[PDB]
């Protein structure tokens, strides 16, 4: 997943 | 071609309730997502995090889903209780016909943050008033003294109950  | 998975507008007839997974209308309590469906999935992080994922399968024996994390690097599999899976809406609600199927101002939601594949807590700033418009939301952000982002737009596709 790509987080902030 | 450009907007794979964009949501259809729900159009109901007289006496039809806006259905489960139209906008803000919740899934039924026994609902089971199909392979390929998009969900918010609560997974262990470094802490926990809601991520955009795709359903692979569901076992009625264990009540667990297998889901794949949707990332650019390639997929990562998670096995999750149905309690950790929130189905994404399958229709956008039309404010002009079914305004009650939209989350209202100040409601706490989980929303996809720009340039991420993750969902984060936000308060609704404004529901759309036209079907072509999206939500405005204030994300929680502890880097700011008042704790909230400026208003940011998020499509109905990516706003779910917290």
């Amino acid at each position: 997943a790509r987080t902030k | 071609l450009y907007f794979q998975g964009t949501l259809p507008l729900w159009i109901g007839k007289p006496g039809d309730k806006p259905p489960p997974l139209c906008g803000a209308i919740p899934a039924s309590g026994d609902y089971v997502a199909r392979p390929g469906d998009k969900v918010a999935a609560r997974v262990k992080a470094v802490d926990e995090q809601w991520i955009l994922a795709e359903v692979v399968s569901y076992s009625h024996a264990t009540n667990k889903y297998e889901v794949d994390d949707i990332d650019e690097e390639g997929k990562e599999r998670h096995t999750l209780s149905r309690r950790r899976v929130i189905p994404l809406p399958q229709w956008k609600a039309n404010p002009e016909t079914d305004p009650e199927a939209l989350f209202q101002k100040e409601q706490l939601v989980l929303a996809l943050y720009p340039q991420t594949t993750c969902f984060y807590r936000a308060l609704i700033h404004a529901p759309p008033q036209r079907p072509q418009d999206d939500y405005s939301v204030l994300f929680e952000d502890t880097s700011y003294a008042d704790g909230y982002s400026p208003p940011l737009n998020v499509a109905q596709r990516y706003v779910v109950a917290c």
